[PDB]
RNA sequence: AAAUAAGCCAUGCGUCUAAGUAUAAGCAAUUAUACAGCGAAACUGCGAAUGGCUCAUUAAAUCAGUUAUCGUUUAUUUGAUAGUACCUUACUACAUGGAUAACCGUGGUAAUUCUAGAGCUAAUACAUGCUGAAAAUCCCGACUUCGGAAGGGAUGUAUUUAUUAGAUUAAAAACCAAUGCCCUUCGGGGCGGUGAUUCAUAAUAACUUCUCGAAUCGCACGGCCUUGGCCGGCGAUGGUUCAUUCAAAUUUCUGCCCUAUCAACUUUCGACGGCUGGGUAUUGGCCAGCCGUGGUGACAACGGGUAAGGGUUAGGGCUCGGAGAAGGAGCCUGAGAAACGGCUACUACAUCCAAGGAAGGGCAGGCGCGCAAAUUACCCA
C-alpha cells in the first residue's frame, strides 16, 4: 500500500482527478526503518538493477570525525540528544541522519594524548574550544549523524565543533 | 487542521458494527458505585 | 594459526576460573574471523568492561591472543587496511599499563636486552644475532604502532624500547642481503624520531657512540650528493634533534656534520624542499640559542661549539644561492631570508658582512613578481641588523649603493611598521657616518612615519645636498600618492616637492647640472606620469601643481570653475597647435586627466582636446593607445554614447594625419 | 530547527563560501556573493542546475515564502473566428532573497530539476518595471 | 520482428523479404543508424539466398568486421566499418549516397587498413588517465592531447592506436549523418554556438546551396584530402 | 471470394558447444591404462516482463510534437580495462576443504518425486585461500660514455563519512600602460571538459559482521638448455570500473469535442510553500515532525454530457496508438513484473478415497425450436 505516485493527490488548480491505474514496481517504497541502539542488526534489501541496500535496524558504533586535527575513530553510539524533526525518534532513540547523538570519547582522547601528548579533559598548536574541552571532561561527546543509517547500514559522521557545537547546546537548553 | 491532527468526528462506514457489546462484570452494580466514593478523599 | 588458537582457548576455558567466566563470548568472538573488528569495540568501550578486579586475571589471556591475532597473515587485506589498521586498532584500544605485557610478549629474546654499559658499545652483544632478519620487521613495525599510539606515557618503558630499537639500527647499519635491512633501518629511524618528541624528559646521554655509528660511518662523506632528491629518516631525525633542546648537543660529537648539512644548501640542484628543510634545522638551532633558561642549559656550547667556526661558510652558502641561479622558489626566500633575519642578532664578528650588504641590496633592487613586499620588509630587517657592523666606512661605492636603495624604497613601501624600521635603519646608518646631513633626514623621515600634527609639523620643518634630498623626495612622492586624512597631506608634499625643485633650479653649476638634471628626470617626471592615473581628484591637483611649478620655473630644462575649466583647454588647443608637443608628455599625461574629465559642454571639449593631442603623438603609441579604447568598447557598457563619440574623433584625427603625410 | 550550511564547507577550522555561477551570460548579485542567507533551493548558495527553458513573465503573488507565480499571457489562434484570443497560465518559481522584489515586475525564470509539485523554475533576473494588477496585459 | 515498412528506409528492403525485417542485435551502432550484417550479405551484397546460408557463411570465420570476426548473424555495422572477406578478397566499406542511403565501397587493404571515427567524448578515466570515446564505442587510452570533441581520428585497426585526427573546422569539408538534410557532402563554412542546448553549423556544397545542419549529425571526413575513398 | 445472448452439452491441450561436472554395473575399442570417441540420467548456467484472450473504461492526467536528466537503474552487446609484495605462526607451511544429486539398496501409504531411512561420489555448484625468497612493484633521480643508474620516498579496489587538492602568484602590493627597454646600418633585430557545478579525477584519516584483484575448460604445442625444469601462444568461461547499445522511469511549453439549467473550486487522503529527515534507483507534500497563508477561477477553473487520432503530403494507400486471470489481503524471483507464474490465510465452488486424508480453479466447438447450410486440413519449407 505504501507508493510514491501522485495519483491520488490533487491537482495544481485544486482538482481531485479519477487517473485510475495499478501500482507499479518502479513507484515502490518500502517500510522505514527505525535504526535504534542495540547490538548490530542489519537486513540486506536487494533493488532495482539488482543493487543491494543495507537497512539497519539496530546500531551500536561508528566512525565519528574530528577532522580540524585530522582525525576520525569507531566509537560507540551512547543515546539519541536531540533531533530537529520529531520528538518521537528523541523519545524512542531513533538514529537517523542529522541526528545530534552523544557518543564516547576515548579513542579521541587516546589520539590528542597520542599526537601532541598535553593530555586533555582531567605548546600552541594543540588548542581546544572549552565547551568542547568540557565535552572531553564529561567523556561524551556530541557527535552529530551525516551518513544515512537506514540507506547505507552504518551510522557514521562528523563531530560538532564551534558554531554548530555551541548551537545544538542552546537548542538543547531550549 | 492538517494531516491527522484535529478529531474530525464523523462516523465511519465500515467502522460501523465491529463488535457486539460484551457485559462482562462479576459485580453487581449496587456495591460498584458505593466504592469510587471511598477512595482516599472519603 | 586460526585453528591451533581455538584449541588453545579451549584449554585455557577448561582452566575454570571465575576471573575468565563472565568473558568467554567476548573471549571467542575474537577468534571467529568474521566478528574480530566489532568484538573489539565490544570488549573495549561497551557496557561490559573489563572489571578491574580481575583484571589482573583476563588481561594475559587476552593479550597474548590479541597478540596471535596481530601476527596472522591470512584473513587481512593487502596495504594498510589489511593487517596495519588492525595493529593500530588493537594498540590504540590497550591500556597504558597492559602494554607493558603487550610489549612483553612482543619482544621475547630482546626483552632482557642491553645495548649500553658502563663502557661505550657492547661488541659482544652486537656481534651475534637473537632474531632472524625476517622477524625484525614485525618488530619494528609493531614497536612503531605502539610509540605512535602511546605519545608520551613510554615514560614507564624507556628502558628497552630504546635498546630493541638501537639493537635492529646498528645491525642494519654493520650490514650495510640487503632490503630487509634496509626496510629494518628507515621504519626504526621514523620511530626514533617519534620516540625523541615523545621523551623530553629521558636522559639520552649515556651513548653518543651509537648516533655515531649511525650517522658519520656510511653517509656524511657523501650526504648532500645522496640528499639532492628529497627528505630522507636521517634527515628527519636531525629535524626533531633540532627541535629538541637535549638533543643539539647531539650534533657537535662530529665538527663535519653542519658543514656537510649547510654543503646540502650549496649545492644547487636539489629539489628545494631539503634545501628549506636543513634551513629549517637551522632556524631551529638559532631558535634555542635566543631561548631562555631552559635552553641556556646547552645555549654556550651551541653558540660556541656549532655555528661560531661556520659562520662565514653558512653566508657563502647563502650567497652562492641567492646570487647563482634565474629560478628561485618564493618558499625558498621567505625562508631563507626569515633565517638570516633570525642568525643576524646571533653574529657579533663575521667576515662575509660586504657580501651580505651587497646581496641584501640586489634582493632589494630585484622586482616584485621574484620578492614579496613581506619578504622585502624582512631583508630590511636584515639590512638593520647588518648595517650596525663597521664596514660602510671601506669600499664607499657600495655604501653609495646601499644609500640609493634605502631611498628608493621609501616610496615603494605602504606599512606603518615597514616605514617605522626604515626609519631605524637610515637612524644606524647616521650614527655610522655627511653625518649631520643624514641625521636631518634622520629626524625628517621619523616626524614623516610620526600623529597627524607631528606630521605637518615634519612637512613645515622640511620646508624651512643631493644625497640629502634623494630620500625626502621618495617619501614625499609617497606623500603625495596618499588620497586624504583631512586633505592636508599631499598638499603640504606638493610644497615641499616645489621646494627642492627650486633648491635644483637654484643649483646651476655644470658637475651639478648632470647630476640633478638627471635626478629631476629619473625620480620625479615618471612619477608625475605614473600619479597622472590617480582617481584622487586632489591628488590630480597637487600633481598639477607641481607640474604647473615645474614648467613656470624649469623652462631651461630640454625636456620640458567649468568655464574655466572650458576656457584653459582651449588655450591648451592653441598651445598644442602652435608647438605639436613633446609626445610622451602627450601620452602619458594629458590624455587619462582628460579621460578622468569626461568619465567625473566639459565632454565635447574634452574630446576636442584629445583630437587636438592626437596629431601630435606618434603612431606607435596611437596603436595600443587605439587598442586600448576598443577595450573601453568591449568592457564598459556604461558610456557608450561617450566612448564612440571619442572614436568618432580620434578617427577623423586619423584621417588628417593620413592626409597631413601623404 | 537545525543550523543551516552549505552542505560540504569546512567552517570551523583553526589555522570561506561556496557560491557558482549559473553561467548563460547572467552575473551574480552582490547578496548572492556575500549576503549570509543560507538557501539550498538556491542556484547560487545550493546545489540547483539551471539547464533546459528559459521563460520570463510578470509576477501575480509575490507574497508567499519565497516563491512567486507568474502570470504568462499569450495569443492563441481560434480557427473558428480565424482570431487570436488571450490566454494566461500561472507558472511557480523559488525565489532566491538575492534580488530586490517587487510586484508586475517583468521576472526571467529558468528550469531546474523539481523543487515541489509546482515549483520546477527560479529567478535568474528581475526587470524593476511599474506594472499594475490584475487588469494590466502584454502578451510577455 | 518488425515490418519491412517499419524498417528504416535507408537499409532497402524491396518487395522480396517476406513482411517482416531483422532487427539489429544490441551493439556498438545505434539502432536507427544501423546496417546488420545479414542485410549486408543477402540483401544488399547478394552472396547468400536465405537465413540458414547466411548463418553457414558467418557461422565459419569468413567474415571479419572492423578487422574482427563477428559471428552472430544480427552484428551491427552501421557507419564506415570495413568488412573484410578473404575468400573473395575484397573489402567492403559503408558510406552514405546524398539521396541519404547506405552504400557499399570494394577497396583492398590500403585504404582498408585504417578507420575513420568521430570522437564523442574526452574525458579522465580511472586511474587518473586521459581516455577517448569515439562513435564506434571504441576507448582509446591515453589519447594525443588536443583531440577534442568532434575531431576525428584515423583509427589503425591492426593495434586500434590514433594516427592521425582531423580538426572540427570552419572550412574543412564534411558530412551529414542525419536530419532533415542527411547525407550532403559539403564545407562547414560557418558555425553558431547557441549556448543553452543544440547548436548548429551552417555548410555549403561544392555548389553553392547553404543549409543549417546540427553539431551532432555532422561528421567530419576532410578539408580537401579524402581520407576515405567517396565513389566516382 | 462475401462467409446478439442468457443458459445446456461433450472434446482437445524448452535449453549443449572443441571449450563446467560422466566409474550409466551404457554403447563402442586398442598398441604403451588417471580421462580420451558417442553419450541417456542428474548437478550447473540460460529462459517464460511476452505470443496472444475477456471488458466497467480512459475528456491535454495519458497521447502528440518539443525539452532535460548537472535528478535515475540497466542482464545482454562491443571497446578498454586491476603497480598492491613485506608486515614476530619459522624449533613453521608448500599436491585446499567438506557436502549432496544422479546411482545402490530397505520401505510406508489407497494416494504419481507424496516421499522416509541407510551407503556413496564430482564441479566454472557452495567455500576458504602468509611464502619460496630476500626479493617484488610504483614515483623521484645524483652522476652521467646512448652507458644505466649509486640511494631517497612509498604500498590496491568496492561501500560510507569527514577533510584537502581539482591546478603558475594571493603581502592580488602581482600580470596588466610591451604606450616599453636594449642593440642597430634607421631598414630593422631581440627581451581536462561543460553555458555552469561540491563535475571528472587524486590523496589523507578511518569504516564494512562487504565485495573484486581467475585454485577453471579446450586446442596447439615453440625457445633456454640448470634434461630439471624455467619460460610460451590462441580462444571459451568469469571478474572491478568506465563506456556503448537495448531499454525503463520521471520531466519542460503548446495542442482535446461540447456546455454556463455548471460560479465558485481546493484546504473533505495536504490545499501552496519553505526547513528537517524517511523511503525510492533518483528529484519531488511522495511520506512523517515544525511553522507560514494559501492555490485556481468569467482570458473560463470546477462540474456535467460520453458519442475515447499522429506521421509519411499528386492521390489513395502505408505505419504507430486502460483493468483482470474464482474474490479481496500479504509475500517470493529477476536487469526488467506489484508476473498472476507461484506460495499462506480467509471466502466461494468442486474432484478421488479404503472416510483417517489428498490434489484443483483457461479458451476453442456444437445446441441455443421439433427444421439444419464456410475445414475438428498440412507444415516451419
Amino acid at each position: 500500500g505504501i507508493s510514491r505516485d501522485s495519483r491520488h493527490k490533487r491537482s495544481h488548480t485544486g482538482a481531485k482527478r479519477a487517473f485510475y491505474r495499478k501500482k507499479r514496481a518502479f513507484e515502490l517504497g518500502r517500510q522505514p526503518a527505525n535504526t535504534r541502539i542495540g547490538p548490530k542488526r542489519i537486513h540486506i534489501v536487494r533493488t532495482r538493477g539488482g543493487n543491494h541496500k543495507y537497512r539497519a535496524l539496530r546500531l551500536d558504533s561508528g566512525n565519528f570525525a574530528w577532522g580540524s586535527e585530522g582525525c576520525t575513530r569507531k566509537t560507540r553510539i551512547i543515546g539519541v540528544v536531540y533531533h530537529p524533526s520529531n520528538n518521537e525518534l528523541v523519545r524512542t532513540n531513533t538514529l537517523t541522519k542529522s541526528a545530534v547523538v552523544q557518543i564516547d570519547a576515548a579513542p579521541f582522547r587516546q589520539w590528542y594524548e597520542a599526537h601532541y601528548g598535553q593530555p586533555l579533559g582531567r605548546a600552541a598548536h594543540g588548542k581546544v574550544d572549552p565547551a568542547l574541552e568540557k565535552q572531553f571532561e564529561a567523556g561524551r561527546l556530541y557527535a552529530i549523524i551525516s551518513s544515512r543509517p537506514g540507506q547505507s547500514g552504518r551510522a557514521d559522521g562528523y563531530i560538532l565543533e564551534g558554531e554548530e557545537l555551541a548551537f545544538y547546546q542552546r537548542k538543547l537548553h531550549k | 487542521a492538517s494531516k491527522g491532527r484535529k478529531l474530525r468526528y464523523t462516523v465511519h462506514e465500515k467502522l460501523q458494527n465491529f463488535m457486539a457489546p460484551e457485559d462482562r462484570r462479576s459485580w453487581e452494580e449496587h456495591a460498584i458505585d458505593r466504592l469510587f466514593g471511598t477512595l482516599f478523599g472519603q | 594459526d586460526i585453528e591451533l588458537q581455538k584449541l588453545a582457548l579451549k584449554a585455557i576455558l577448561t582452566w575454570k576460573s571465575e576471573g575468565i567466566k563472565p568473558y568467554q563470548e567476548h573471549l571467542e568472538y575474537l577468534l571467529d574471523e568474521a566478528r574480530f573488528k566489532n568484538e573489539l569495540t565490544v570488549l573495549f568501550q561497551g557496557d561490559n568492561k573489563i572489571l578491574p578486579e580481575h583484571r589482573s586475571e583476563v588481561i594475559p589471556v587476552l593479550l597474548h591472543l590479541l597478540y596471535g591475532r596481530a601476527i596472522s597473515r591470512k584473513g587481512a587485506a593487502s596495504g594498510r587496511h589489511g593487517l596495519h589498521a588492525t595493529r593500530l586498532a588493537i594498540i590504540r584500544q590497550l591500556d597504558v599499563e597492559d602494554m607493558g605485557s603487550f610489549l612483553d610478549i612482543g619482544l621475547g629474546p630482546l626483552r632482557a636486552i642491553r645495548v649500553v654499559d658502563e663502557q661505550g658499545v657492547r661488541e659482544s652483544v652486537f656481534a651475534h644475532e637473537p632474531l632472524p632478519p625476517r622477524k625484525q620487521v614485525g618488530l619494528l613495525n609493531m614497536l612503531e604502532a605502539v610509540i605512535n599510539e602511546l605519545g608520551t606515557s613510554v615514560e614507564p618503558y624507556m628502558d628497552a624500547l630504546v635498546n630493541s630499537v638501537l639493537y635492529c639500527l646498528v645491525n642494519a647499519c654493520r650490514k650495510l642481503n640487503e632490503s630487509l635491512y634496509r626496510v629494518i633501518r628507515t621504519t626504526a629511524l621514523k620511530s626514533l624520531s617519534r620516540l625523541f618528541q615523545n621523551a623530553p624528559d629521558f636522559n639520552w646521554v649515556p651513548y653518543r657512540e651509537l648516533m655515531v655509528k649511525e650517522i658519520i660511518s656510511p653517509r656524511i662523506e657523501k650526504l648532500p650528493v645522496e640528499s639532492t632528491q628529497g627528505v630522507s629518516a636521517t634527515w628527519r631525525l636531525m629535524a626533531t634533534w633540532s627541535s629538541l633542546p637535549k638533543a643539539a648537543p647531539f650534533l657537535n660529537v662530529d665538527k663535519r656534520i653542519l658543514p656537510k648539512i649547510v654543503e646540502t644548501l650549496s649545492i644547487e640542484k636539489a629539489k628545494d624542499e631539503v634545501k628549506v628543510f636543513a634551513l629549517d634545522i637551522l632556524k631551529n638551532l638559532i631558535n634555542l640559542a635566543q631561548a631562555p633558561e631552559t635552553e641556556s642549559q646547552f645555549n654556550e656550547l651551541i653558540k660556541t661549539e656549532l655555528l661560531d667556526p661556520n659562520t662565514d661558510l653558512i653566508l657563502k652558502t647563502i650567497g652562492g644561492v641567492l646570487h647563482g641561479q634565474s629560478d628561485i622558489g618564493r618558499e625558498l626566500l621567505s625562508s631563507a631570508v626569515d633565517t638570516v633575519v633570525v642568525f643576524a642578532p646571533m653574529i657579533e664578528v663575521s667576515s662575509h658582512i660586504q657580501d651580505m650588504l651587497e646581496i641584501a641590496t640586489w634582493l632589494l633592487n630585484q622586482p616584485l613578481r621574484k620578492v614579496n613586499p613581506k619578504v622585502k620588509g624582512a631583508i630590511l630587517l636584515i639590512l638593520k641588523r647588518f648595517i650596525e657592523l663597521d664596514d660602510l666606512q671601506s669600499n664607499q661605492e657600495l655604501q653609495r649603493k646601499v644609500y640609493s636603495t634605502i631611498s628608493a624604497l621609501f616610496g615603494f613601501f605602504k606599512d606603518k611598521q615597514n616605514r617605522q624600521t626604515l626609519a631605524e635603519v637610515l637612524d644606524v646608518f647616521a650614527r655610522r657616518e655627511w653625518a649631520q646631513e643624514v641625521s636631518d633626514i634622520c629626524r625628517g623621515l621619523n616626524s614623516y612615519v610620526e600623529d597627524y600634527n607631528t606630521r605637518l609639523a615634519a612637512f613645515n620643518s622640511i620646508t624651512k645636498t643631493l644625497d640629502q634630498w634623494m630620500p625626502l623626495v621618495h617619501n614625499l612622492l609617497y606623500f603625495i600618492q596618499q588620497p586624504e586624512e583631512f586633505g592636508v597631506l599631499s598638499s603640504n608634499s606638493a610644497d615641499g616637492l616645489c621646494k627642492f625643485i627650486s633648491a635644483v633650479e637654484s643649483v646651476w653649476a655644470t658637475p651639478d647640472q648632470a647630476a640633478w638634471i638627471d635626478v629631476v628626470a629619473n625620480i620625479i617626471l615618471p612619477a608625475i606620469y605614473a600619479g597622472s592615473r590617480d582617481p584622487s581628484e586632489t591628488v590630480r591637483r597637487e600633481i598639477l601643481r607641481v607640474f604647473g611649478f615645474l614648467v613656470s620655473h624649469l623652462p631651461q630644462w630640454e625636456l620640458v570653475a567649468v568655464s574655466r575649466q572650458l576656457q584653459a583647454l582651449r588655450v591648451l588647443e592653441a598651445a598644442n597647435d602652435k608647438r605639436e608637443f613633446r609626445s610622451k608628455h602627450i601620452s602619458q599625461f594629458f590624455i587619462p586627466l582628460f579621460e578622468h574629465f569626461i568619465f567625473d559642454g566639459l565632454s565635447a571639449q574634452a574630446t576636442n582636446t584629445i583630437a587636438a593631442l592626437t596629431l601630435s603623438l606618434e603612431w606607435q603609441q596611437y596603436r595600443a593607445i587605439l587598442r586600448r579604447f576598443i577595450s573601453y568598447v568591449e568592457s564598459k557598457p556604461d558610456w557608450q554614447k561617450r566612448v564612440v563619440r571619442l572614436l568618432e574623433k580620434e578617427v577623423d584625427a586619423l584621417r588628417t594625419a593620413v592626409a597631413s603625410k601623404k | 530547527r537545525a543550523f543551516l550550511k552549505q552542505p560540504h564547507i569546512f567552517l570551523n577550522s583553526k589555522v570561506r563560501r561556496w557560491y557558482k555561477d549559473v553561467g548563460l551570460g547572467f552575473k551574480t548579485p552582490k547578496t548572492a556573493i556575500e549576503g549570509h542567507y543560507i538557501d539550498k533551493k538556491c542556484p547560487f548558495t545550493g546545489m540547483v542546475s539551471i539547464r533546459g527553458r528559459i521563460l520570463t513573465g510578470r509576477v501575480v503573488s509575490t507574497k508567499m515564502h519565497r516563491t512567486i507565480i507568474i502570470r504568462r499571457e499569450y495569443l492563441h489562434y481560434i480557427p473558428k473566428y480565424n482570431r487570436y484570443e488571450k490566454r494566461h497560465k500561472n507558472l511557480a518559481a523559488h525565489v532566491s532573497p538575492a534580488f530586490r522584489v517587487e510586484e508586475g515586475d517583468m521576472v526571467v525564470v529558468g528550469q531546474c530539476r523539481p523543487l515541489s509539485k509546482t515549483v520546477r523554475f527560479n529567478v535568474l533576473r528581475v526587470l524593476p518595471r511599474t506594472g499594475k494588477s490584475v487588469k494590466k496585459f502584454q502578451k510577455f | 520482428h518488425q515490418k519491412r515498412l517499419s524498417a528504416p528506409s535507408h537499409w532497402l528492403l524491396d518487395k522480396l523479404s517476406g513482411a517482416y525485417a531483422p532487427r539489429p542485435s544490441t551493439g556498438p551502432h545505434k539502432l536507427r543508424d544501423c546496417m546488420p550484417l545479414i542485410v549486408f550479405v543477402r540483401n544488399r551484397l547478394k552472396y547468400a539466398l536465405n537465413y540458414r546460408e547466411t548463418k553457414a557463411i558467418m557461422m565459419q570465420r569468413l567474415v571479419k568486421v572492423d578487422g574482427k570476426v563477428r559471428t552472430d548473424i544480427t552484428y551491427p555495422a552501421g557507419f564506415m566499418d570495413v568488412i573484410t572477406i578473404e575468400k573473395t578478397g575484397e573489402n567492403f566499406r559503408l558510406i552514405y549516397d546524398t539521396k541519404g542511403r547506405f552504400t557499399v565501397h570494394r577497396i583492398t587493404d590500403e585504404e582498408a587498413k585504417y578507420k575513420l571515427g568521430k570522437v564523442k567524448r574526452v574525458q579522465l578515466g580511472r586511474g587518473g588517465v586521459p581516455f577517448l570515446v569515439t562513435h564506434d564505442a571504441r576507448t582509446i587510452r591515453y589519447p594525443d592531447p588536443l583531440i577534442k570533441v568532434n575531431d576525428t581520428v584515423k583509427i589503425d585497426l591492426e593495434t586500434g592506436k590514433i594516427t592521425d585526427f582531423i580538426k572540427f573546422d570552419t572550412g574543412a569539408l564534411a558530412m551529414i549523418t542525419g536530419g532533415r538534410n542527411m547525407g550532403r557532402v559539403g564545407v562547414i563554412t560557418h558555425r553558431e554556438r547557441h549556448d543553452g542546448g543544440f547548436g548548429i553549423v551552417h555548410l555549403k556544397d561544392a555548389l553553392d546551396n547553404t543549409f543549417a545542419t546540427r553539431e551532432s549529425n555532422v561528421f567530419v571526413i576532410g578539408s580537401e584530402k579524402p581520407w576515405i575513398s567517396l565513389p566516382k
